């Protein structure tokens, strides 16, 4: 394994980052 | 194949007839003005 | 054909089998 | 009880939060890597 | 405002949409199903029913699939080797595609739900408030699953309806799907016995409709539901979710130690046979019979079949694997291509000397050719000086029957060394390790990861079923204390 | 459907109708097949119908045997207008001659698991060695596609290029058998036939035949597959 | 390849060290 | 039939139920 | 024959049916649509 | 006000009526002492006869048990 | 570039689909 | 592999128009 790696990799490092930004930024915009 | 025949023949048959009588129910008078 | 034998087949390659673990007391 | 629903909730996630987040997120990445990648 | 972890507590008052959550979530899991098969079908090879079966190349619902009857495929082969004249409608990829579009209906489902939540149904009569009448629900789910259970024990398992279960000799070389006679009797609750399944099912799918009869009937009382808190649903979540982790506590332990629910040519063997020498054991009893009328050593041991010898490798140990180690078993150590026939080692004065099978703890093991007396004679030694045991010392040479090498002596310590590290590990095979790139080490079985993810599983719902136990008993302090 | 009515019948009502792929039955006479005058015959109007095309599998378990395969091409299969000489003895020994004829038929067949093997059905420059019951023998078979076929990258045996030119570097490698050379050896092949129902009134004969030939090798590269064809023949002496 | 990987996941973590402690979110003492 | 394992297990139920009964016992008795 | 055929193309067969079933069901397709039409009348 | 009425809503409007009807008193809670132990005391038979704890006449509780 | 295209391809969905999120939700927090 | 990639992202494409028709912002008449 050395390329299916980096796409799990990749993939868990922005899902939940993503959906904890999406999350902030729609705390964040309201006062 | 038969029954492939006997069920395409029917739904579009059913089609058709939901069709041509729709258009039989007096259309002319779902306009919203008048006339 | 007797039991005496793989007995002692079975006993060096593997210790944890089970007719060695069963009835073994007369052993 | 009405038209629209009654259970209507507001999801809230504050900066520190964020920051808890984002550090769980790159740790467990940072400690896993090495065993996803073998 | 309700924090990322309690989004879902929004419907917790609403039936419609718990309803519409439900739905979604199931059809989100036939949806997985189907996908699951579609892809296991196409990356599936079915080029070796006996030395490249389905545990041997990681399939996880094939086994599932298999277990309860469908073994055609619509490719136009059958996994017991055979040609599928007219596999019909329900294939593997058959299967899927019902799972797919059952997957479908239900998100449709779940959008219906979801808009028309507020249905009068929901609410009860007596005070217009919305809420659910759970004994009764429970009583209507149980008469259900009591009807289904008693179905799938009397209909299917059975034959009279349905196909029946995977049935086979004890160990694992035919199988197939057979109907199954109940046993009613004590070895009804013998585990490895498939006749417990349908007399299970039958009785108790009709308990479970007396039961759910019941539940109908009576209604329960002040103190059960003031105590157990029945108009609830975090109480009957927690419960759920005790009985959810019960179950796959079971069924962990039930796949890990082997029943007849989980056959060995489906799931790969299990560590205790490894263990407890049973593929050796039926080889070597198979050899004494018929070396002990003729047919000596040199031949007969072609009578065994290849299939028992590949039970015999301890690269088919479930326990052998890595947590890390993904991938099927071909990508781990090769495709097997034929048996290599069975090793016999001897010194100069002629004592049959046999190798130290590596246990299941061992991944590097020590090679030593021991007598049948149990006395050490040989071995690869790491010191090489002062030694007293190596092989060009002892003198083994290595003879080879029933294989690929039949009547084949190899002399030579370099060759004698390698062919005893191959048989350190049971049964010697050849692999082909070049049509999938192979790294080397051993991989575990659908069984294994099966069990351990089950049994994670199951620990993450103890805490679960703790946690939403804690919200039951404690719904009134979960925003603090009462300070009087 | 016998030979004195398929000519009683105009195009019209035959055409779409599969008909024109039905080869004629012999309805009168025995299936004693010896009741036949002996001597030298010239037959014309010898049909072909095959029944089954199966293909030849190596079974992955060490078995070996035809599975059945689908038609991809549609009711193309037949072969008719087949000329020729037979000689009949007392003893019942014969021989068999092909000389012309629509002598190859083109199709492709679909085999369980998604794999096409086309191949070229052929009869011709049949002689068949036997008696009266059963005559076997060789027949010439051809590869399929003709010396100047084009493949995606033009190239073949008469016409092409000699070489995938899309690649400035991919001329000189193991390719030699892709693109330096096509081969179109022809193969031979073996053909069981079956003589019944024979009437000698009107010298009509009938009977049931089994092919063997090795099918397409697609020119110069993965070895051809041996298919298994048998049907329904018929034919009339002079 | 699994190098550059490796980096770029520990400086994304010191970024967000570093974000964290210079960019916070204020007490409001209120 | 009765195994002497079945007999020892329907024993070790009876003396479950006795210590059971015992505890019961001792907590009525205060 | 290889395998089965149904030879329905060509020859300009009415309706492009061979069996009567086909125009059985049609008949009777059209008719209880109709039939619904019929009795939802007198309405609008 | 009420909700959707639907024709499915209205057949299955009994089956949930009667949210909070319960029995005075325990019911039947003696029933549930006799029926909570005798599963116990079948959950424990099998357990035994699982772990070989227990050997009956008639049972192996090995692979042999498929012969 | 068969898997080299994986990455391109993921990362060229992901940046821009992050980015739009966060500035939607920001437009959507404030009513 | 390309074949999973191009189906899975043209079914997202499918499925995004599919919310963009349904799940669109309401006009208001104000
Ligand atoms: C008990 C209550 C069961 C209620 C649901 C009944 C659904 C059903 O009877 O439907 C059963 C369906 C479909 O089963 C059909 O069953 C048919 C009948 O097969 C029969 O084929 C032979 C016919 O002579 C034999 O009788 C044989 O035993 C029997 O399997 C077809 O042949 C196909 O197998 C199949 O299409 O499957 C299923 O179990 C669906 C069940 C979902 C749960
Ligand atoms: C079928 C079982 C089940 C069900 C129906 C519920 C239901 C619920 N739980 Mg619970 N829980 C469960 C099991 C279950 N839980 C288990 C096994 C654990 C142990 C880990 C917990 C631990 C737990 C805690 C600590 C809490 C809840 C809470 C809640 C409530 C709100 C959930 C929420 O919105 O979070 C939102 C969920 C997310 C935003 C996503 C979480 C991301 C996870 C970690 C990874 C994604 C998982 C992946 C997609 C699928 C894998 C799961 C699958 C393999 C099973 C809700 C009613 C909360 C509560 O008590 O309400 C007040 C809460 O505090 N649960
Ligand atoms: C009636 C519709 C239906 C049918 C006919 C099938 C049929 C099948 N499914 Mg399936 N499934 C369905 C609906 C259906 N499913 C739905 C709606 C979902 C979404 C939740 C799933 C999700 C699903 C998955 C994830 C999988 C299958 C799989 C399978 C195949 C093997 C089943 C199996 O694993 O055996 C065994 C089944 C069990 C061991 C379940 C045990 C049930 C427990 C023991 C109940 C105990 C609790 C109960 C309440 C207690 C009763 C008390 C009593 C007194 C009454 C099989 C062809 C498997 C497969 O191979 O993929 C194709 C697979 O992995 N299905
Ligand atoms: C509990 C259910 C379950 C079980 C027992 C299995 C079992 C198996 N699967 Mg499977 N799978 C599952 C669910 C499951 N799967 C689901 C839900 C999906 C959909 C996503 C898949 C999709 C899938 C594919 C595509 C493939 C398999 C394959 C396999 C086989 C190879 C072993 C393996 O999985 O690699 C190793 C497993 C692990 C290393 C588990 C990881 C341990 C935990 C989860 C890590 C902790 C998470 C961590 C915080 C994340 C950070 C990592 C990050 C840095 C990237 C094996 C028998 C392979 C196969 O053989 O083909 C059939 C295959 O290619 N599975
Ligand atoms: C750390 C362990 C633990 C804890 C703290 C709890 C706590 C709780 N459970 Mg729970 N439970 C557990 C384990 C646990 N359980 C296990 C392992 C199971 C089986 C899966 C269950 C099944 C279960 C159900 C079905 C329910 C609860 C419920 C509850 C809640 C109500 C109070 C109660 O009755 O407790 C539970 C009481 C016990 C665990 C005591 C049982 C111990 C028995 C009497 C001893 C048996 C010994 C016997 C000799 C067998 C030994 C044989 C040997 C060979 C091993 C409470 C929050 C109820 C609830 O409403 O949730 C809100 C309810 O519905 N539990
Ligand atoms: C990323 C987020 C997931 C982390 C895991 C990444 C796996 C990477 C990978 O190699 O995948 C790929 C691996 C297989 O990997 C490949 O497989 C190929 C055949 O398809 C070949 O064999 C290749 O040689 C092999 O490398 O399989 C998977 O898809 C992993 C499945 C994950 C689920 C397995 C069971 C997990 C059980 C429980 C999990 C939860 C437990 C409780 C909590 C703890
Ligand atoms: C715009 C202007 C008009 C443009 C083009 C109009 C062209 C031709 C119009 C006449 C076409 C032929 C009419 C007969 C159709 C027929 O026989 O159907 C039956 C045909 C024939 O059926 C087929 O025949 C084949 C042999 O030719 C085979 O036997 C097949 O087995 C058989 O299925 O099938 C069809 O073409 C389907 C027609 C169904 C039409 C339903 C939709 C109607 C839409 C609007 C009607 C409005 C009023
Ligand atoms: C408003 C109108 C509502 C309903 C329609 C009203 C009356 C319908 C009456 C006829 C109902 C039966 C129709 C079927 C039929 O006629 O098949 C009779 C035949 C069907 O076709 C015949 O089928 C036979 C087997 O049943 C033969 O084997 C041949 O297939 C063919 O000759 O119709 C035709 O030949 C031509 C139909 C088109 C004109
Ligand atoms: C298909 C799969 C879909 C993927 C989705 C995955 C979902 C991702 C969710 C996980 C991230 C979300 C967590 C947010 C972070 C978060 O939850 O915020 C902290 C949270 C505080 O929330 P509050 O009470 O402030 O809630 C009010 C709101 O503003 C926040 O919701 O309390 C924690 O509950 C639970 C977890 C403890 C947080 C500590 C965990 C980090 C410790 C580990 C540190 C690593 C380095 C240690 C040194 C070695
Ligand atoms: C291949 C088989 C299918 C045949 C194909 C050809 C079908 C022949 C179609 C010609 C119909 C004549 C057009 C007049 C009706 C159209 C406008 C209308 O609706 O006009 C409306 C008007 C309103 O008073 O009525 C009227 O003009 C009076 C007209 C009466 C309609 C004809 C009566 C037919 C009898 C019904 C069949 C018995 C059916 C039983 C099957 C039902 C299911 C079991
Ligand atoms: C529209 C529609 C349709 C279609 C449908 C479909 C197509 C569906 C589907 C679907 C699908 C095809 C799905 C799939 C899926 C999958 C899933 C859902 C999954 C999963 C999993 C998970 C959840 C995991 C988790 C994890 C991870 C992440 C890793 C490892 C570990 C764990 C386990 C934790 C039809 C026409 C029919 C009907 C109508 C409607």
């Amino acid at each position: 394994v050395n390329i299916l790696g980096l796409t799990a990799t990749a993939l868990f490092i922005i899902i939940p980052t993503s959906f904890l930004l999406i999350l902030y930024v729609k705390t964040a915009a309201s006062e | 194949m038969l029954t492939l025949k006997i069920f395409v023949y029917t739904v579009v048959t059913f089609f058709v007839g939901l069709f041509i009588f729709g258009f039989l129910s007096n259309d002319p008078s779902r306009n919203p003005g008048k006339g | 054909q007797r039991v005496r034998t793989v007995l002692d087949m079975d006993d060096p390659a593997k210790e944890e089998t089970v007719k060695e673990l069963r009835k073994d007391i007369n052993n | 009880m009405a038209r629209p629903n009654p259970n209507k909730q507001v999801v809230e996630l504050n900066r520190s939060s964020l920051y808890w987040g984002l550090l769980l997120i790159f740790v467990l990445a940072v400690l896993f890597s090495s065993y996803i990648f073998n | 405002g309700l924090p990322w972890y309690r989004v879902h507590t929004v419907v917790i008052n609403d039936p419609g949409r718990l309803i519409s959550v439900h739905l979604m979530h199931t059809a989100l899991v036939a949806g997985w199903a189907g996908a699951m098969t579609l892809f296991e079908i196409a990356v599936f090879d079915p080029s070796d029913p006996v030395l490249n079966p389905m545990w041997r190349q990681g399939m996880f619902v094939l086994p599932f699939l298999t277990r309860l009857g469908v073994t055609q495929s619509w490719g136009g082969w059958t996994i017991s080797g055979e040609t599928s004249s007219n596999p019909g409608i329900w294939s593997y990829e058959g299967a899927a595609a019902s799972h797919i579009v059952l997957s479908g209906l239900l998100f449709l489902a779940s959008v219906w739900h979801w808009v028309y939540w507020d249905l009068e149904l929901f609410r009860d009569p007596r005070t217009g408030k919305t809420a659910l009448d759970l004994p009764k629900i429970f009583g209507i789910h149980l008469f259900l699953a009591g009807l289904l259970c008693f179905g799938f024990g009397a209909f299917h398992v059975t034959g009279v309806f349905g196909p029946g279960i995977w049935v086979s000799d004890p160990y694992g070389l035919t199988g197939s799907v057979q109907p199954v006679a109940p046993s009613w009797g004590a070895e009804g609750f013998d585990p490895y016995n498939p006749g417990g399944v349908p007399a299970h099912h039958i009785a108790a799918g009709i308990l479970g409709v007396l039961a759910g009869l019941f539940h109908l009937c009576v209604r329960p009382s002040i103190r059960l539901y003031f105590g157990l808190s029945m108009g609830s649903i975090e109480s009957v979540l927690s419960s759920s979710i005790a009985a959810v982790f019960w179950a796959a506590f079971v069924v962990a332990g039930t796949m890990w130690y082997g029943s007849a629910a989980t056959p060995i040519e489906l799931f790969g063997p299990t560590r205790y046979q490894w263990d407890q020498g049973f593929f050796q054991q039926e080889i070597q009893k198979r050899v004494a019979q018929s070396t002990s009328e003729g047919l000596s050593v040199s031949e007969a041991w072609a009578k065994i079949p290849e299939k028992l010898a590949f039970y015999d490798y301890i690269g088919n140990n479930p326990a052998k694997g890595g947590l890390f180690r993904t991938g099927a078993m071909n990508s781990g150590d090769g495709i097997a291509v034929g048996w290599l026939g069975h090793a016999s080692f001897k010194d100069q004065e002629g004592r049959e000397l046999f190798v130290r099978r590596m246990p299941t703890f061992f991944e590097t093991f020590p090679v030593v050719l021991i007598d049948k007396d149990g006395v050490v004679r040989a071995d690869v030694p790491f010191r090489k000086a002062e030694s007293k045991y190596s092989i060009e010392q002892v003198g083994v040479s290595v003879t080879f029957y029933g294989g690929e090498l039949n009547g084949l002596t190899f002399t030579d310590p370099s060759t004698v060394k390698k062919y005893a590290r191959k048989a350190q590990l049971g049964e010697i095979f050849e692999f082909d390790r070049s049509t999938l790139q192979s790294d080397g080490v051993f991989r575990s079985s659908p069984r294994g990861w099966f069990t351990f993810g089950h049994l994670s599983f199951a620990l993450l719902f103890f805490f679960g079923h703790i946690w939403h136990g804690s919200r039951t008993i404690f719904r009134d302090v979960f925003a603090g204390i009462d300070e009087d | 459907l016998t030979y004195d009515e398929l000519q009683g019948l105009t195009y019209l009502q035959v055409k779409g109708t599969g008909i024109a792929n039905t080869c004629p039955v012999v309805e009168q006479g025995t299936s004693n097949v010896r009741e036949l005058k002996p001597g030298d015959y010239k037959l014309e109007k010898f049909c072909m119908e095959p029944t089954s095309f199966t293909v030849k599998e190596v079974v992955d378990k060490g078995r070996e045997e035809f599975v059945k395969t689908k038609l991809l091409t549609r009711l193309t299969i037949s072969q008719f207008g087949m000329n020729g000489s037979m000689k009949i003895n007392n003893d019942g020994s014969v021989e068999f001659r092909e000389d012309e004829g629509l002598d190859y038929a083109a199709t492709t067949v679909k085999l369980p698991g998604g794999e096409y093997v086309p191949f070229l059905f052929t009869i011709k420059e049949f002689d068949g060695k036997g008696t009266l019951d059963s005559f076997s023998g060789d027949f010439l078979v051809p590869s399929y596609r003709g010396s100047t076929f084009l493949d995606p990258k033009g190239r073949g045996g008469a016409t092409g290029y000699d070489n995938a030119i899309a690649l400035p570097a991919k001329a000189d490698a193991d390719e030699i058998q892709r693109l330096n050379n096509k081969s179109y050896t022809p193969g031979k092949g073996s053909a069981v036939f079956s003589v019944a129902k024979v009437d000698t009134e009107t010298g009509e004969i009938a009977g049931v035949f089994e092919s063997i030939q090795p099918s397409d090798t697609e020119m110069g590269a993965h070895p051809a597959k041996d298919i298994k064809i048998t049907g329904l023949w018929y034919g009339q002496l002079t | 390849m699994e190098a550059l990987v490796y980096t770029f996941l520990l400086i994304g973590t010191l970024g967000i060290i570093f974000f964290s402690i210079f960019f916070r979110e204020p007490p409001r003492i209120a | 039939s009765v195994t002497p394992s079945l007999k020892n297990f329907l024993l070790s139920l009876v003396a479950g139920a006795v210590v059971l009964a015992a505890i019961a016992g001792a907590v009525t008795a205060v | 024959l290889v395998d089965d055929r149904m030879n329905g193309d060509g020859t300009g067969l009415p309706f492009g049916v061979n069996d009567g079933i086909l125009g059985w069901v049609i008949a009777g397709t059209l008719g209880t649509i109709w039939a619904i039409y019929f009795v939802s009348q007198k309405d609008l | 006000e009420p909700g959707i009425v639907t024709p499915l809503g209205t057949l299955l409007r009994p089956l949930n009526s009667e949210a909070g009807k319960v029995l005075p008193g325990w019911g039947t809670t003696v029933l549930m002492a006799v029926a909570i132990l005798l599963f116990a005391v079948f959950l424990l038979i099998i357990l035994e006869i699982y772990n070989s704890s227990l050997i009956l006449d008639g049972v192996t509780n090995s692979w042999e048990s498929l012969a």
